[PDB]
């Protein structure tokens, strides 16, 4: 789940 | 009034508020390009998804916000989705002469005026308030930082960043309109405007003329379709 939120969180 | 670490505090949410922008290839779409519903539609649609890319980056570097649960970020995300989105449009259409040919485009997008007319009374109801830049960006942190979300696990640890944004918004209200003593109380009153927007919201994602279009991929994400 939110694989695409989590990624741009972490940038 | 201003003490020093809510200066800190201040500069350090300004430093990230002011780096989110409209691009401009996307506002030049708003002048350049054919005008019918569906050409008018993927222009919003665009902007509605350059609102969360900008909101992602604002919420990533607000103080405090990675010291919190990673499951708790992304309920705060999505929560704050929404409310958070119409009010950078409302900072975005208040705050050239172009802000007149995309109500023009929003009018005639296909979606129905029982959405289109809140929608300019609260950019009427906010312009009102004649906000600083620095409101506007304590607004968006204040909204985003809510602990009143759903699914989230620890409410009083978003409680704790949220307090700080409030009080420093209550001395910048006293700052920028000491003429106005109800001003903050007034902004307090626009939030409760703002959140009738999750009801609205959601019925469009619903209806025939939302529905029957592919949003992209970051609007999916973040509004769970
Ligand atoms: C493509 O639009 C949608 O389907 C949509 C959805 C399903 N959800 C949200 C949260 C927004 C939304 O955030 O609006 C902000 C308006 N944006 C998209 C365009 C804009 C940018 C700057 C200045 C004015 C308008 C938009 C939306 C919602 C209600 C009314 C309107 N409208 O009046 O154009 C648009």
């Amino acid at each position: 789940e939110n694989a695409l939120l989590r990624y741009l969180l972490d940038k | 009034e201003l003490t020093p670490d809510q200066q800190t505090l201040l500069h350090f949410i300004m430093d990230s508020y002011n780096k989110q922008r409209m691009p401009q290839e996307i506002t030049n779409k708003i002048l350049k390009e054919e005008f019918s519903a569906e050409e008018n539609f993927l222009i919003l649609t665009e902007m509605a998804t350059n609102h969360v890319q900008v909101l992602v980056e604002f919420t990533k570097k607000l103080p405090g916000f990675q010291t919190l649960d990673h499951e708790d970020q992304i309920a705060l995300l999505k929560g704050s989705a929404v409310e958070a989105m119409f009010l950078r449009s409302a900072e975005i259409f208040n705050k050239s002469g172009h802000s007149d040919l995309l109500e023009e485009r929003i009018r005639n997008s296909g979606i129905s005026d029982e959405y289109i007319t809140p929608m300019f009374s609260f950019y009427k109801s906010i312009g009102e308030l004649k906000m600083t830049q620095e409101e506007y960006a304590l607004l968006t942190a204040i909204v985003i930082l809510s602990p009143d979300r759903q699914y989230i696990k620890d409410r009083e640890a978003v409680e704790k960043l949220q307090e700080p944004l409030l009080d420093v918004l209550q001395k910048l209200c006293k700052i920028h309109q000491p003429e106005n003593p109800q001003h903050f109380a007034c902004l307090l009153g626009r939030l409760t405007e703002l959140r009738t927007f999750n009801h609205h919201h959601a019925e469009m994602l619903m209806s025939w003329r939302v529905n029957d279009h592919k949003f992209t991929p970051l609007l999916c994400e973040i509004w769970d379709v």
